[PDB]
RNA sequence: ACGACCAGGGCUACACACGUGCUACAAUGGCGCAUACAAAGAGAAGCGACCUCGCGAGAGCAAGCGGACCUCAUAAAGUGCGUCGUAGUCCGGAUUGGAGUCUGCAACUCGACUCCAUGAAGUCGGAAUCGCUAGUAAUCGUGGAUCAGAAUGCCACGGUG
RNA sequence: UCCUCCUAAAGAGUAACGGAGGAGCACGAAGGUUGGCUAAUCCUGGUCGGACAUCAGGAGGUUAGUGCAAUGGCAUAAGCC
């Protein structure tokens, strides 16, 4: 790379809700603390559960006996 | 002041800025904060950080933006699909819940179309 | 709506014409006045004409046409436009 | 280099199992990552463009080089040569490093993310993704910025097919679907 | 049959134009807590306490009352404190989704109300135009008729002024 | 008046109130040199982005480009940085 045109890049850490604590290199320069990380992230139950159709008839079912 | 994805005003008070966030409201918004025990009248600054975990998990016990944006849209495509008079209604662009459609139907209806 | 208490509602004699029409196993469609009835779970499957004050308008009758009436799927306003 | 390492020792043992290739060099791998954005509206200042690369080198820490028009077109009212985007090459550990962050935190940090497509890899292997909006990624601040631009993100590999490019990148976990 | 009976539909439609109203565009205000002061009315197929349950509309049991006795029924605006701090906002509340209650054989077309969510237009209105001379206008609530249910309309009542 | 092609009959040249088009400049770099590069178009994928901006890959192989008319040239590029 050349030395002048770029940004600063140095190594910081960043940490997150699950205390994944992850050194990377970055422009940032101070230190970062995260919400959620690919290791906490609900892509592997939310979305599990994010299809959500719901039963008619037993909605219906559900609402009384006969 | 990154809460479900989205980031929330920092000078405003606690239900507000909760309430920033689509699928709560006033009601919800001191439901959270009253099972994360944090008062209302504090700001999003001067959080902690486990505190507002607290209140991601929170909020993550409800349905929320990209989640009731699905499921209001599939509603509607239900009976869009079905062929009901609502959905009619929800194809037509006009009111559903029993309006007058001779006058005072702008809010469907948009802005005035002049006849030519 | 109605109250859950109540339960639902549903005219006798369509009552009676889907319970033939099951234990027949008839596919015929049944033409009926009752706008007002609600959708049985045991109604799926079925052509019903319903009544929208001039004529029977075919309905076959789907699991998600279950918690409703049978005046939603016969609307009685014919409307095209203007110009 | 945590992701060369990564692939060093278990993508390649991995690929090779599940391919049977003759040699190692047979087996895939990334070569560069494009980061483009095209800013069609500079026409109405450059300070738009100036801005964009600015925030385009805090996301990659490389001065974007500012590209211009190949051809003048008239629908979009440009003439040949005037500075109309900005793109960047990444290669090498500033690659791996991008591609780390990537799909760690700013993949993750898209509002209602919900997965990628596995339609989007040009018939060669070549994978291409466009994100809408550039908070994700950390290096902005959101107080700081003004204007959502958006970028799109190229990752061109030598993956001859389209699939050994898609189990390449599902040996790095990338979420397609 | 231009007469009579029944079911269902319609009188509620919708490119649009007008009239009369309601609610607003906020800080002389919104919200939250506490608290003070009315008049005039209605009630037996009715008014319906108290207590319990429910976030709630309401549900259950259930007194008293044909009523200067009981019920509808706590008047609100106001005042005291705190809050927001000029933003399409903690203004505004339309619209829409979901869940419900009650009336009634029956709330799909086509009821009212509640709860959660949603949060349009609108930042004081062109040409033009209306009412009002004192307890008036302005503004704030209250009640009744019709009525199973269903008024921002109508007819009445007092408060501040 | 000047330039380009045909007529023009495979050297040159060759007429008509014959058939078709241009010029009466520009450039202090659009010149010199060194070094490097190689197009048009289309296909697929991709935020705003659209028939058509920018980006990545592939086909293609000069069908492009040449300060301007036409013809002849041009990859060792005379084309492009
Ligand atoms: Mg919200
Ligand atoms: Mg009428
Ligand atoms: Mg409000
Ligand atoms: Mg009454
Ligand atoms: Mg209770
Ligand atoms: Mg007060
Ligand atoms: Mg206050
Ligand atoms: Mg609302
Ligand atoms: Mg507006
Ligand atoms: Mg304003
Ligand atoms: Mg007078
Ligand atoms: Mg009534
Ligand atoms: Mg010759
Ligand atoms: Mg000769
Ligand atoms: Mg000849
Ligand atoms: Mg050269
Ligand atoms: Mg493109
Ligand atoms: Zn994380």
């Amino acid at each position: 790379m050349k030395k002048d045109i770029h940004p600063k890049y140095e190594e910081i850490t960043a940490s997150c809700s699950c205390g994944n604590v992850m050194k990377i290199r970055s422009t940032v320069g101070h230190d970062l603390n995260l919400d959620v990380c690919s290791k906490c992230h609900p892509f592997f139950t939310g979305k599990q559960r994010d299809v959500a159709t719901g039963g008619r008839v037993d909605r219906f079912n559900k609402r009384f006996n006969i | 002041a990154r809460i479900a994805g989205i980031n929330i005003p920092d000078h405003k008070h606690a239900v507000i800025a909760l309430t920033s966030i689509y699928g709560v409201g006033k009601t919800r918004s001191k439901a959270i904060l009253a099972a994360a025990g944090i008062a209302e009248d504090v700001k999003i600054s001067e959080l902690s950080e486990g505190q507002i975990d607290t209140l991601r998990d929170e909020v993550a016990k409800f349905v929320v933006e990209g989640d009731l944006r699905r499921e209001i849209s599939m509603s509607i495509k239900r009976l869009m699909d079905l062929g009901c008079y609502r959905g009619l209604r929800h194809r037509r662009g006009l009111p559903v819940r029993g309006q007058r459609t001779k006058t005072n139907a702008r809010t469907r209806k948009g802005p005035r179309k002049p006849i030519k | 709506p109605r109250s859950l208490k109540k339960g639902p509602f549903i005219d006798l004699h369509l009552l009676k014409k889907v319970e033939k029409a099951v234990e027949s196993g008839d596919k015929k469609p049944l033409r009926t006045w009752s706008r007002r009835s609600t959708i049985f779970p045991n109604m799926i499957g079925l052509t019903i004409a319903v009544h929208n004050g001039r004529q029977h308008v075919p309905v076959f009758v789907t699991d998600e046409m279950v918690g409703h009436k049978l005046g939603e799927f016969a609307p009685t306003r014919t409307y095209r436009g203007h110009a | 280099a945590k992701l060369h390492d990564y692939y060093k020792d278990e993508v390649v043992k991995k690929l090779m199992t599940e391919f049977n290739y003759n040699s190692v060099m047979q087996v895939p791998r990334v070569e560069k990552i494009t980061l483009n954005m095209g800013v069609g509206e500079a026409i109405a200042d450059k300070k738009l463009l100036d801005n964009a690369a600015a925030d385009l080198a805090a996301i990659s820490g490389q001065k974007p080089l500012i590209t211009k028009a190949r051809k003048s077109v008239a629908g979009f009212k440009i003439r040949q040569g005037y500075p109309i985007g900005c793109k960047v090459t990444l290669r090498g550990e500033r690659m791996w490093e991008f591609f780390e962050r990537l799909i760690t935190i700013a993949v993750p940090r898209i509002r209602d993310f919900r997965g990628l497509s596995a339609k989007s890899f040009d018939g060669r292997g070549n994978y291409s993704m466009g994100v809408r909006e550039q908070i994700i990624f950390p290096e902005i601040d959101y107080d700081k910025v003004d204007r959502v631009r958006g970028l799109d993100i190229t990752i061109t590999t030598t993956a001859k097919s389209d699939e050994e490019g898609r189990a390449l990148l599902a040996a790095f976990d990338f979420p397609f679907r």
